């Protein structure tokens, strides 16, 4: 009778993107 | 403690605790509210029959099923303007053809969805 | 066929009944059943005794092709076991008295 | 003989048995008591029919003006022995039976039934007006159901 | 029989509720007149 | 192990309407046959300990009548119809008796002729009751959700041989024996006779009135 939903925006990119912000 | 994630209910939502450590020597806390989200365990279906005095016995019986739509930590999916269901309540027909019913008054029409036994 | 319905199928029509058996049968302390037109499949697994006030009812056994036309203000005793189809072409109402064994 | 077209007028005609059929197995007490009254379904449509109409008007108020809705007429080829009519419709790719409920308008309470929805609308734009809801619990023609199943189950 | 009549209409009602619902798990089931019942009391 | 009770009235307190010869011979002979009789059957059954409704429900058992019903019944119904008569019987009921008595039969004399017919049409061996309707099916949809408080109603009913009202989860009031046994040896086939008899000096208003009372408490400790 419970349920639960973590928001997390989870993006899959290839290795030849370019990523412009820091881990 | 050592463990990845700790979850801490509420004493108004549940408190999930996860350790991240970006370095060995370095760590810090993350803490959310999660969903509290509580579904109706009854819909209040006198939208969908009038509750009549009397009801007889029937082979067919209609139930009330609770469906959760996404898995146990299964990833959910949201395109942009389009939102994401996470229940889908059904209702399960056990005990059967079907047509429909329309009624006329001077051509106004309506139908219905007959379903019996 | 040669013989009436009533006749092969047993049933009691008083057609025109006077005041006095309705007083001593107790009918005015009966219960009223209505209905408007509809179709009701009955098996009477039991006597009944029916009183026509206001409406028709056109009964048709199990397989007849024929129908007992009944109108109003005729007593009629529907026999146990029989299993005809009730009819009714207008609105309807009737007074009752269920009859077990014996009794009256 | 010919006029022989049912075999139980027969058998009782004579002294002969009736015709024998499987043993259900259940007896007739222990069964549940019946409360579907057969002339419920005839108020349904009458209900579905008057509101409807109802709804219709609210919709389109002008046409009903200069005659009593009391007064009503049919259309030209209103016919009383075909009320139900047998067809077949096509629905997401599926041809679905239909059964088309023929309904005249002299059968139909239509004052009373515009007195209560006139009683519902504002008793709606008084909620409105009070930034609330209401829902009906029932209607009067679910009422009459109600006690209508009463008698049947009565009889019962 | 997998080419039997009940299995035909029973991959049938499969893919008619897939459909529907999907891979998901069923959390559990209540009867009708349960729903009729409790939130009348909530309203 | 049951017993036989002797009638709380002597023997000689119920003339003329019931003669002393009669009174014994009905007691010991059939009253006290029929008792001994079910004593002997219900040892080392599972009968033992239980009340006397619930013997005569249990040997019911939905119609299929268990061997043992038919003593146990007649000892049961002995037992009531010996407690419905006494020497100063008769006369008219009073109260909520009388009340329900005038709503479900219109005048008294109404009630006590259709009775009378009643106890003379009753064919062979058998009971004509008064019993108090608060009666319970065993079958679902079998409750009213609305009572209208004239459900639960006098009614007058006839059985045959030992049933007695309840079978039908009835609640007894009143009795009359049509068993050719209770009153041949005084009125011998002039049952109107014997039924006026008992009606005008035997009826004993207070103990119906007791049992209406009884089936009211019954009917009120099912409402909750
Ligand atoms: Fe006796």
């Amino acid at each position: 009778d419970r349920f639960f939903f973590i928001p997390e925006e989870v993006h899959i990119l290839p290795e030849s993107s370019a990523i412009m912000v820091e881990n | 403690s050592r463990h990845s994630g700790i979850l801490i209910p509420p004493g108004k939502n549940w408190i999930y605790v996860q350790r991240i450590t970006p370095t060995k020597k370095k760590f810090f806390v993350l803490v959310r509210p999660v969903a509290t989200y509580e579904i109706a365990d009854s819909i209040n279906l006198a939208t969908l029959f009038p509750k009549d005095l009397f009801r007889e016995k029937d082979n067919i019986q209609l139930r009330v099923f609770n469906y959760i739509l996404y898995g146990n930590g299964k990833p959910t999916r949201g395109i942009s303007d389009t939102s994401i269901q996470l229940v889908r309540t059904c209702l399960v027909l056990n005990w059967v053809r079907a047509f429909f019913v329309e009624v006329n008054t001077k051509g106004l029409i309506r139908d219905f969805i007959r379903i019996g036994l | 066929m040669q013989t009436p319905l009533e006749e092969l199928y047993n049933v009691k029509v008083e057609r025109k009944v006077s005041q006095r058996r309705l007083e001593e049968l107790g009918v005015s302390r009966w219960s009223v059943w209505k209905t408007g037109k509809c179709k009701l499949p009955w098996d009477w697994q039991v006597d009944q005794l029916v009183y026509i006030e206001e409406g028709e009812v056109r009964v048709v056994p199990e397989g007849s092709k024929r129908f007992m036309q009944f109108l109003a203000g005729d007593l009629v005793r529907y026999p146990k076991w029989l299993e005809a189809d009730l009819f009714f072409n207008a609105p309807y109402s009737e007074r009752y008295c269920f009859k077990a064994y014996a009794d009256d | 003989r010919d006029g022989d077209t049912n075999p139980d007028e027969i058998r009782r005609d004579c002294g002969r048995p009736p015709e024998p059929r499987k043993d259900p197995g259940s007896k007739p007490e222990e069964e549940g008591l019946l409360s579907d009254h057969p002339y419920v379904d005839k108020l349904w449509q009458l209900h579905v029919a008057e509101q409807m109409i109802l709804d219709d008007y609210e919709a389109n108020p002008e046409k009903y003006k200069g005659k009593k809705l009391s007064e009503l007429s049919d259309d030209e080829g209103f016919d009383e022995r075909k009320e139900i009519e047998h067809g077949e419709a096509y629905y997401k790719k599926t041809k679905l039976p239909k059964v088309i409920l023929k309904t005249s308008v002299k059968e139909l309470d239509l004052e009373a039934a515009l007195i209560e929805r006139k009683y519902h609308n504002k008793l709606m734009m008084e909620a409105k007006a009070r930034g609330e809801g209401y829902k009906i619990e029932k209607l009067r023609r679910n009422i009459e159901m109600d006690e209508y199943d009463s008698l049947h189950w009565r009889r019962s | 029989p997998k080419n039997s009549e009940i299995s035909k209409q029973e991959r049938m009602k499969d893919a008619h509720n897939k459909s529907i619902v999907g891979k998901g798990n069923v959390w559990y089931d209540m009867s009708y007149d349960d729903a009729i019942k409790q939130t009348i009391e909530r309203r | 192990g049951f017993e036989l009770k002797p009638p709380p009235y002597p023997l000689d307190a119920l003339e003329p309407h019931m003669s002393r010869e009669t009174l014994d011979y009905h007691w010991g002979k059939h009253h006290k046959t029929y008792v001994e009789n079910l004593n002997k059957q219900i040892v080392g059954t599972d009968l033992d300990g239980l009340s006397l409704e619930e013997v005569v429900l249990l040997s019911y058992n939905r119609g299929n009548m268990l061997p043992a019903f038919n003593n146990a019944a007649q000892a049961w119904n002995h037992e009531f119809f010996w407690e419905s008569i006494q020497p100063g019987g008769g006369g008219k009921p009073s109260g909520d008796l009388l009340r329900l008595i005038e709503r479900d039969f219109g005048s008294f004399s109404d009630f006590v002729e259709r009775f009378k017919a009643a106890a003379a049409s009753n064919f062979g061996s058998g009971w004509t009751w008064l019993a108090y309707k608060a009666n319970r099916l065993d079958v679902a949809n079998a409750v009213n959700p609305l009572p209208k408080e004239e459900d639960k109603k006098l009614v007058i009913v006839k059985t045959p041989n030992a049933v007695n009202p309840l079978v039908w989860d009835y609640s007894p009031l009143l009795t009359i024996d049509t068993w050719e046994h209770a009153y041949y040896l005084d009125f011998e086939n002039r049952r109107i006779e014997y039924i006026n008899t008992f009606m005008e000096k035997l009826v004993s208003w207070e103990t119906v009135s007791t049992r209406l009372e009884s089936a009211m408490a019954r009917a009120a400790q099912r409402e909750q």
